[PDB]
Order: structure tokens, then C-alpha cells, then sequence
């Protein structure tokens, strides 16, 4: 059994005829799904997914019947204690293991300390690791086009300013049309554009001519520097960044910064000195669903969220509202749990040695991670 | 420096880190914040059992019956070995109590909010350039000469100035063309002279557009904005709250502002500081170390503190006793080995890491230095007007 | 200095080494003026 | 079209007064255009891939 | 600790302290695109 | 990632500290000084991208 989870696997409910519509991949391939057991939120249902095929592939090797069950909850397990009894109880897909409720241990959960002493799990069928739900922003910063890109008050100001001194040194010719076709020298300046009629015979207001000219330059200039800077920067915050991040290492009402109900994330979360405050708050906040984790990000509703972050890293792809954080944390993997053993223990261990050697993880990629148009 | 909480509803308590302190029929209230726990560990390694309180008068000490409002009152009550809290090096304190060097500088400070750059028109110019065009009109005003020798609307010197002064800006003049075939190769010689010409116009704009200094704050307890409040059109109000300490320090320092400054005067640390959000005022002046505290903290990228954060009225903040105490060179020493940790980096963890970065950019479409440039441009039309009048003599 | 950026570039001397390019481009003005003038 | 790079084209200058406006229109066009080019090969400059 | 199929053959070894991989490294690049890249092709429709 | 890996202990088969030593390794990481292993080594000086 496992839950649906798109780094994990992508399980709809199965067809009428009880079916799942043939899709080939982006090489075309018609890839195995299987039938599975659902929720109503004990029905049938589909087992579609990418490590889902990986089990396939370890049957694959030395054969066992796959029987996937749903999962009753949404998590593995972690030993808790009930409210009488005194005894820590992993409630969940490890809890069945423990419970024995099913024969293969099914999920890309995360090696887990925690639940090492509960119980042996296998080597890494992946490498991964944790971080916090990272959503994007508004991309914006498109602005100002041409106009706004001058002070319209500047802009204009000195145009109707090369007008003006136009004036002037069209005074300097009536002094001693020439002044409309002045209006073409001062306005085809501001063009530069050569109109073409000429240039007047007077010295001085010839130099007045290099006196616009540079106004001119530096006017270029203006638009130039000016797009360069439209151009130039970029936004000034977009934050997260350390493990100790002051967002997170500053409590309080603003930032709104959680994780997954009854996680092994929430484990990684779980016993530690610096996490007091954050771990009390986010449990309070706490969101139960990875799918209202990806929703939420979509939903924009908390300031921040964390999940298992190469999982993120897979709904990375899953749209472009979001953003990717910075570095892992609490780094370990996928792979399959151990209970007790079985011959499919070591057996399953050259499952993963065979895995590594082999490229059908590369394979993977193609079915999951080289999809990224991100 | 200092946190607190409510207790935690479930268990009417506090965990992790968090300590206990009564509040007044004194009900419990959850001591906390960095320094604080300074005292932790400190006291900790001392060996001194620590009791919390809540402060019911002031915040520090004063007199003005002659007797102090706040926790050094506490001191002249004697309520507690030594207690906790930003202090104040100050010499009324210093008359008051006993403290030794503190467990972090402090200092006299203002912070504006972030400016919502008269240079660029001449800046890269590297005015050696208008040497080489002066040079350029030499050579040009001589090729013209020397090739028009072979060559004779004889358009002369005079014109060809308003030619090859033509591309000295961007061409752009379409009148009198010199057909001379070697004169036009000169015309190719100022030509993509001109091309690499403009390219040093444009990317120094590049440079210019790229170089940001911005600065431009007040001075200090010395700044002229500070010197005359009706200096300028707009009051500058910049200042903090009443029975400030470094309020009592500007009150030796200057104290005309002090004056002007009472009628701007806002109540609250953060408070103001929300005024400042809204800028109901100019600035505020606050503890320096208290002020970059202020800086932390921040919704957007809005304030920024007076300057650069260079001193004004340096101090620190640390735990005083009373004179002739037990602990006293006791808790010294607890303070040395202290700063001997080295966690007081873990104390920016706690406390004083920024999240605001450090020095550094929105767009300036405006005139100002482009206001200087039309300036320059007009300046120099009178100029010719005037010289003009002068060629009428002429 | 500010010199932790580098804002401050002006060429100068850089570009004056180009600029005597174009000063060279008026004595070749010269020898060849002369020359293909003749 | 002589405008669309840059002018620099001297021959045959159109002297109708309205006709010429009508550059202005073309002209200050192209000169955003012209803006539009630099600040751009800025972008792809500062562009690094 | 290499985890290969002759090691894990040969001897006994748990999940790695640190992960490792396949790699090679180049020297830094001692284009392509700017002619055309920003020009925005609508803009050629204009 | 090519031809994902690791490093670490390895034993011979069917040894004592294995499920110890796996404990071991399990709470090492529990640890979180691994952020010190890139200190003591990991933490590089050529920044990135």
C-alpha cells in the first residue's frame, strides 16, 4: 500500500469499466499501471505511479505477487502514545507493518531515525532531503514603456524647453520659415533625424546648435540609461534562504510558516532544541493534506509551508506559481521499510544494488523528473 | 533585547527556553527575548539563582523628584541583587548604581525611512574627453584647411565646424556636405571616431545606471537639518519618546532640538516606529544599538537609520547593580568569560540577525540631475545670447 | 575610497588610446592627402 | 524605412510640412525603438546562461 | 565507501553517511542568442 | 545525478555493530552536525552557479 503523491505516484479513480485509459509516455510507451484498493476520500482503484513502477520492476526481479492495498491514513507511522495504555503507537502504513495488515513495505518515505528503532528500512532508492514550500511571486516589473520612462514633467518640459530656445536663438536670425523650418531644426534635434533644410548662418546660434546637440546626446543618453535601469536590478526581496531563516527564527503573527500533520517531516521537525517555537506554532497551523500543501501554495494562504522538499522539487514541475527553496535539510531518501526481515529483505537489497547499476532509475527521470519544463 | 509572552493557555506555563516573571496580585507572564537568556547562561556559569519581575514604573530611572521611575528606583529599593534590561550608560546612572562593560554596545541614533543622484549628465564624461574634443575641432579645423589646398558654396571652416561638429553630437545636421573624397575619408576618421564616441556615452550611462550611492542623510546631534528646524520649508521631526535616556543625552547635547523636538514627540518604541511606517513624522531618533533592533524588523524595505549606523553617542547594554555589591567583580568576570563564548553570534542568532541585509534601487525617470542638465544646456544658450550681443558689437 | 564597487570608471586614458587612434587617422589624412591628392 | 534603422539614410527628404510630422511619428518612434535595442542587448549582456 | 554489487556481494554496509554519485568536471568555459534573442519577434510585426 | 551513491562504514557480512552501527549512522544524521561535516569539510569556497 502508499498514498497517492505525484513524486510518489499519480492514481486517479480507475475508469467505468473499472480500467485505466491507455497513455503511452513521451517515448511513447504504453507504461504499466495496476489496479489498487481506494478510499471514498473501501472501494477499488488504480495503482499508477512512477516508484509504484519501481516496485513493479523489484517483483519484477524476483517474483512476488503485487497486492496493493490503499492506505488507510495518510502517513506511515510514528510511536505515539494513546490516551491510556502507555504505549507509543506508529498509527498508519508503518503501523500496519507493524500491524503486518500488509506484506510489502510501499511508500518514498524518508529513512527516519526515529522510526529506525521502531523498525529496519532499506537502503535509498533515491536521494533526497528537506526544505520548505517555496511559491513565487508575482513576476511583474514591466513598466514605464517609452513615456513613463521620462519625467513627463522633464520629458515634455524640455521639449517644449528646445521650443523655447528654438525661439531664441530664432530671435538670433530675425536680429542680425526660417522659423518654422526653425520648428524642424530644434524638433528634428530632438529626432535628430536631419529634416534636412540646414542649419542657420549664424556663429552664434550655430554654437546654440552644439548647445541643443548635447542636450540631444544626453537625451539618448536618457532614454538609454533610463531602459538599462527598467532593464537593469531585479526584485529586491525574494527571501527564505538559511535553515535558521529570521523569518522562521522570528515568531510571530505575520509569517505563516508550517508543515504536514503527523510527518516524518514533521519528524525531522519533531525533537529538537532550536525548533521550540516553530514546531509549536506550525502544529498549531498545521495543514494534514501535501495536497492542500500544493493547493495552498496555489491558494497563496499561508506566508510559508514546508513538505518533503525533493517532493517539492517534483511539484516544482507541477506549476509555475511557486518557487524552489534553497538548500536541503534533514537529508535522506526513498526506499522500502523493514519488518522484522524477510527474504525479500536482502532480496530487495539487490533490488537496489541492481538499481544504481542499472539506468531504470534514469528511467524514472523520464517517467517522473526529466519531465521538468520548469 | 527583551521578549514576552502570555503563558501557554493549556499548561498556564512556558517551554523550551522561555522563563517565567510575575505581573501585577503579581499573575504570571512568560519572560523571554536574547539577552534575557544572557543572563541565562550567565548566571548559569555564575552560579546565581535568577528571579524574574515586571517593571511597574518607567522603564529605567529618572529624577525629576529627584528619584529615579524605573527598575533603578528598583536599585534604590534594592529589590533584586542586579536585574535585566537595555542599560543605559549614563551618568546619572553612573552616579546611581554599579555596571561593568556591557554585553553589547549601544549608541545615540535616528533612522529615516528609505529615500523614495545629481551626477550622471557630466559623471563618466572624464572631462579629458572634452579635451580630446577640443582636439578634435584642432585637427578637424586643420584637415578641413589642409585638404581644401588640393581642393580649391565653398561652405568654409566655419561650416565644416558645424560639420564635423555635426557628428560631434550624434551628427544629425544634414546640411552642407564636402564632396572632397579624401576629406570624406577624415569624415570616416571622425566618424567612427563618433561611433566609439557614443559608445562611451552610452555605456557610461550603463555605469551611471549601475552606480548607485545613495547616502544623503543628516548629519548627527550636529546635523544643520537638526540645527534649524525652520531651516528648510518642512520640519524635519526627528526624536523618540518622553524621559528618553538618550533623550536626557540630547538634552546635554543640544537643546534647542529638544525643544523643537517636544512638539513632534510620539509615544512608543514601536509605535512610532509604525508612525515611521507611515512616516507621520521624519525620522526617529532612538538607541542606536535599539535602533538597528529596529531595522531587523521590517514589513517591506522602508526605513533606514540615520546613515550608515556611524556612532552618535556611543554606549551599551548590560545588567547593573547596585554600588558595593557581592557579585560585582563576580559578575564582571561572569560578563568577561561571557563575550570569551562567543556565542553572542548566537546572539545575533537569537536576537540580532538581520534579515534587512546590508547597504544595497527603484527608477529615477525624474529631472533633478537631468533638471542640472537642462540647466547646463540653457546656461549655456545666454551664454551665446549675451556673447551674441557681443558679435553684434562685432 | 569606495572603491569596494568600481561606479567610479571614466575612461580617460583608455579611451584616449583610441582617440589618438583617430589623431593617427588625421596624420595618415596627412601623408596620404598629399600622396593620392598628387 | 530609412528611419527603421537608424535614419542614415541622406537622399530624398519629403518636404511636406504635415508629411514631415508624420516623421516625428516614425522619428521619436524609432527613437524608443532605437531605446528598445540598447537597453535590450543590456538584457541579453546581463543575461547569463 | 563505494556501495557496488561486488561490495554489496563482498560485505555488509548501511545507508552512506553522505551521498555520492558519478560525476566529471570541465574547466569553466574559457552566446548564441542576443542578435535576434530580446528583439521580441511581435516587435517585427510592428 | 549520475549513478546516485554514497560513502560511509561498511562491515563484513553478518557482524555485530550492524544494526548498532546502522543505529549509529541514524542518529548521526539525527544530529544535524553534518551541516558541521560541510564545516569541517563540505563547506565550499567556489560559491555556485
Amino acid at each position: 500500500v502508499t498514498i497517492h503523491q505525484e513524486p510518489f505516484v499519480y492514481v486517479k479513480p480507475t475508469m467505468s469499466d473499472g480500467t485505466c485509459k491507455e497513455e503511452f509516455t513521451v517515448n511513447g510507451d504504453p507504461v504499466k499501471k495496476v489496479i489498487c484498493t481506494g478510499p471514498n476520500d473501501t472501494v477499488p482503484q488504480c495503482c499508477y505511479g512512477f516508484c509504484i513502477d519501481l516496485l513493479i520492476k523489484l517483483a519484477r526481479t524476483m517474483q512476488f505477487t503485487y497486492e496493493v492495498h490503499l492506505v488507510a491514513d495518510g502517513k506511515f507511522g510514528t510511536q505515539e502514545r494513546v490516551q491510556n495504555s502507555n504505549k507509543k503507537e506508529w498509527n498508519g502504513m508503518m503501523g500496519e507493518l507493524l500491524s503486518g495488515q500488509a506484506d510489502m513495505i510501499v511508500a518514498p518515505l524518508t529513512i527516519n531515525n526515529e522510526r529506525a528503532q521502531y523498525i529496519e528500512f532499506s537502503k535509498p532508492f533515491k536521494y533526497q532531503g528537506l526544505t520548505i514550500l517555496v511559491k513565487k511571486e508575482i513576476p511583474r516589473s514591466t513598466l514605464d514603456s517609452f513615456m513613463q520612462p521620462f519625467q513627463s514633467t522633464l520629458w515634455l518640459l524640455v521639449g517644449l524647453s528646445v521650443h523655447v530656445v528654438a525661439v531664441m536663438l530664432y530671435l538670433l536670425d530675425r536680429f542680425s520659415l526660417t522659423l518654422s523650418s526653425a520648428m524642424w531644426f530644434s524638433w528634428g534635434v530632438l529626432l535628430n533625424s536631419g529634416i534636412g533644410e540646414g542649419a542657420p548662418r549664424s556663429f552664434s546660434a550655430r554654437i546654440l546648435g552644439m548647445v541643443w546637440a548635447g542636450f540631444a546626446m544626453i537625451i539618448v543618453a536618457s532614454y538609454t540609461a533610463n531602459l538599462a535601469a527598467f532593464l537593469v536590478l531585479d526584485r529586491p526581496e525574494e527571501r527564505i534562504t538559511g535553515i535558521n531563516d529570521p523569518r522562521l527564527r522570528n515568531p510571530s503573527d505575520k509569517f505563516i510558516y508550517a508543515t504536514v500533520k503527523q510527518s516524518s517531516v514533521d519528524i525531522y521537525f519533531r525533537r529538537q532544541v532550536e525548533l521550540s517555537t516553530m514546531y509549536r506554532h506550525m502544529e498549531k497551523h498545521n495543514y494534514e493534506s501535501a495536497a492542500e500543501a500544493i493547493q495552498a501554495v496555489r491558494d497563496n494562504k499561508l506566508h510559508a509551508f514546508i513538505w518533503d522538499s525533493a517532493v517539492l522539487e517534483f511539484e516544482a514541475s507541477q506549476k509555475c506559481d511557486l518557487v524552489t527553496t534553497g538548500e536541503l535539510f534533514f537529508r535522506s531518501g526513498f526506499g522500502i521499510g523493514m519488518r522484522k526481515d524477510s527474504p525479500w529483505k536482502q532480496q530487495v537489497s539487490l533490488s537496489i544494488l541492481k538499481s544504481h547499476e542499472n539506468g531504470f532509475m534514469e528511467d524514472l527521470d523520464k517517467t517522473w523528473v526529466r519531465y521538468q519544463e520548469c | 533585547f527583551v521578549i514576552v509572552e502570555s503563558v501557554d493557555p493549556l499548561s498556564g506555563t512556558c517551554m523550551r527556553n522561555t522563563v517565567p516573571c510575575q505581573k501585577r496580585g503579581y499573575i504570571k507572564k512568560c519572560c523571554k527575548g536574547f539577552c534575557i537568556d544572557i543572563l541565562k547562561k550567565i548566571s548559569k556559569s555564575v552560579k546565581f539563582t535568577y528571579d524574574l519581575y515586571l517593571v511597574t514604573n518607567g522603564k529605567h530611572g529618572k529624577k525629576i523628584n529627584g528619584t529615579w521611575n524605573g527598575m533603578i528606583g528598583e536599585v534604590v529599593m534594592k529589590r533584586a541583587y542586579m536585574a535585566v534590561g537595555s542599560l543605559t550608560i549614563n551618568e546619572e546612572r553612573s552616579e546611581v548604581v554599579d555596571f561593568s562593560v556591557p554585553f553589547i554596545e549601544t549608541g545615540i541614533s535616528v533612522m529615516v525611512s528609505r529615500s523614495n543622484s545629481p551626477s550622471a549628465f557630466l559623471e563618466p564624461f572624464s572631462a579629458c574627453v572634452w579635451v580630446m574634443m577640443f582636439v578634435m575641432l584642432l585637427i578637424v579645423s586643420a584637415v578641413a584647411v589642409f585638404v581644401f589646398e588640393y581642393f580649391s558654396p565653398s561652405f568654409t571652416i566655419g561650416k565644416a565646424i558645424w560639420l564635423l561638429w555635426g557628428l560631434v553630437f550624434n551628427n544629425s545636421v544634414p546640411v552642407q556636405n564636402p564632396k572632397g573624397t579624401t576629406s570624406k575619408i577624415m569624415v570616416s576618421v571622425w566618424a567612427f571616431f563618433a561611433v566609439i564616441f557614443l559608445a562611451s556615452y552610452t555605456a557610461n550611462l550603463a555605469a551611471f545606471m549601475i552606480q548607485e550611492e545613495y547616502v544623503d542623510q543628516v548629519s548627527g546631534l550636529s546635523d544643520k537639518k537638526f540645527q534649524r528646524p525652520n531651516d528648510f520649508s518642512p520640519p524635519f521631526r526627528f526624536g523618540t519618546v518622553p524621559n528618553g535616556s538618550t533623550e536626557r543625552n540630547i538634552r546635554n547635547n543640544y537643546a534647542e532640538m529638544h525643544a523643537y523636538m517636544g512638539k513632534f514627540n510620539q509615544r512608543g518604541v514601536d509605535d512610532a516606529l509604525l508612525s515611521l511606517k507611515t512616516g507621520k513624522l521624519d525620522a526617529f531618533i532612538y538607541d542606536a544599538a535599539v535602533l538597528n533592533y529596529m531595522a531587523g524588523r521590517d514589513e517591506g524595505c522602508k526605513l533606514v537609520t540615520i546613515g550608515s549606523g556611524k556612532v552618535f553617542a556611543s554606549t551599551g547594554y548590560g545588567i547593573a547593580i547596585q554600588k558595593d555589591s557581592g557579585w560585582k567583580r563576580q559578575v564582571d568576570l561572569a560578563i568577561l568569560q561571557l563575550f570569551g563564548d562567543g556565542e553572542m553570534e548566537e546572539l545575533e542568532a537569537l536576537w540580532l540577525t538581520g534579515i534587512c541585509h546590508n547597504e544595497k534601487m527603484s527608477s529615477q525617470l525624474d529631472i533633478d540631475n537631468m533638471a542640472g542638465v537642462f540647466y547646463m544646456l540653457g546656461a549655456a544658450m545666454a551664454l551665446s545670447l549675451i556673447t551674441f550681443i557681443s558679435e553684434h558689437l562685432f | 575610497d569606495s572603491r569596494s564597487n568600481a561606479p567610479a570608471t571614466l575612461t580617460c586614458e583608455n579611451m584616449a588610446g583610441v582617440f589618438m587612434l583617430v589623431a593617427g587617422g588625421i596624420v595618415a589624412g596627412i601623408f596620404l592627402i598629399f600622396i593620392e591628392i598628387a
